[PDB]
């Protein structure tokens, strides 16, 4: 009755596709890709920044990687089985779509 | 109806302006009062500071940030092994221009010799991923010798 | 006609408490739980706790 949707602007492939370029912007370069072009950095040097910037020392970093990795790696397995197993993790933007 | 209509829009709009106000209030406060860690929170860049202009019904900042340019591509690594011991720069990031090793703050290329001022030890050379070996001066050794 | 006036400026003023909310719980994350770097935010002064 007069109703009518229009679509985005951006595609879901154009947001996903700006969602890859942030990822592979923030894994090759850190945040320096925010302030000026994409300096690349090696991970692993990225996360001893990342922990000096915690006020961590970043030999803690290099002396226990293959743990750090290892508590990553787990923690982003655990994301996948918490968001397979509970639709309602997504409430907020279900709520909005109600 | 027409009244009530305009009032209910104004309110809303209101409410809009609001939350600009507060947003400029607060760049105001971290921006010009402060200098800004957040980042894009006071422009692209590094902020260094911003200078408010006035306009009508309105606020301008001018952000000055410094922004990075005139990248090297150099060979890093994440330690130094010396006489056993693993070396990890106090602040920057060991950098080589081929064949010898510096450490360099990270934000400007600024190459100063390695040694045991710029750089603390941590345990030793087997646990380290990817540790280089490299000699690293001791600044107090020729002060000794000579 | 009085009640959708009501519950029009009820809705309107529930966003401007939901906006001081959200930065009350803010200053309770950065301020309390915190120090903030922020200038001016946890009051004037550099900010202890
Ligand atoms: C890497 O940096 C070092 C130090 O700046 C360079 O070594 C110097 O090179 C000049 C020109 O050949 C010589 O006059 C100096 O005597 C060298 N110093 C030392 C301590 O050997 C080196 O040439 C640079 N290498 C590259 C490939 O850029
Ligand atoms: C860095 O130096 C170490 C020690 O000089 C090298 O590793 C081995 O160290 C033992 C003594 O701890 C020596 O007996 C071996 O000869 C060394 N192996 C080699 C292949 O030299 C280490 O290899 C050096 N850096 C490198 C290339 O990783
Ligand atoms: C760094 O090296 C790669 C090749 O390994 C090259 O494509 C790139 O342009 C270089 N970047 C700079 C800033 O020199
Ligand atoms: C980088 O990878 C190579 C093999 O591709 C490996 O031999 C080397 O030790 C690695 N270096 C660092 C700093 O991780």
């Amino acid at each position: 009755n007069g109703l009518t949707v229009l679509p985005p602007l951006l595609t879901d492939e154009m947001i996903a596709q700006y969602t890859s370029a942030l990822l592979a912007g923030t894994i090759t370069s850190g945040w320096t890709f925010g302030a000026g072009a994409a300096l690349q950095i090696p991970f692993a040097m990225q996360m001893a920044y990342r922990f000096n910037g915690i006020g961590v020392t970043q030999n803690v970093l290099y002396e226990n990687q293959k743990l750090i990795a290892n508590q990553f790696n787990s923690a982003i397995g655990k994301i996948q089985d918490s968001l397979s197993s509970t639709a309602s993790a997504l409430g907020k933007l279900q709520d909005v779509v109600n | 109806q027409s009244l009530q209509t305009y009032v209910t829009q104004q309110l809303i709009r209101a409410a809009e302006i609001r939350a600009s106000a507060n947003l400029a209030a607060t760049k105001m406060s971290e921006c010009v009062l402060g200098q800004s860690k957040r980042v894009d929170f006071c422009g692209k860049g590094y902020h260094l500071m911003s200078f408010p202009q006035s306009a009508p019904h309105g606020v301008v900042f001018l952000h000055v940030t410094y922004v990075p340019a005139q990248e090297k591509n150099f060979t890093t690594a994440p330690a130094i092994c010396h006489d056993g011991k693993a070396h990890f720069p106090r602040e920057g990031v060991f950098v080589s221009n081929g064949t010898h090793w510096f450490v360099t703050q990270r934000n400007f290329y600024e190459p100063q010799i390695i040694t045991t001022d710029n750089t603390f030890v941590s345990g030793n050379c087997d646990v380290v991923i990817g540790i280089v070996n490299n000699t690293v001066y001791d600044p107090l050794q020729p002060e000794l010798d000579s």
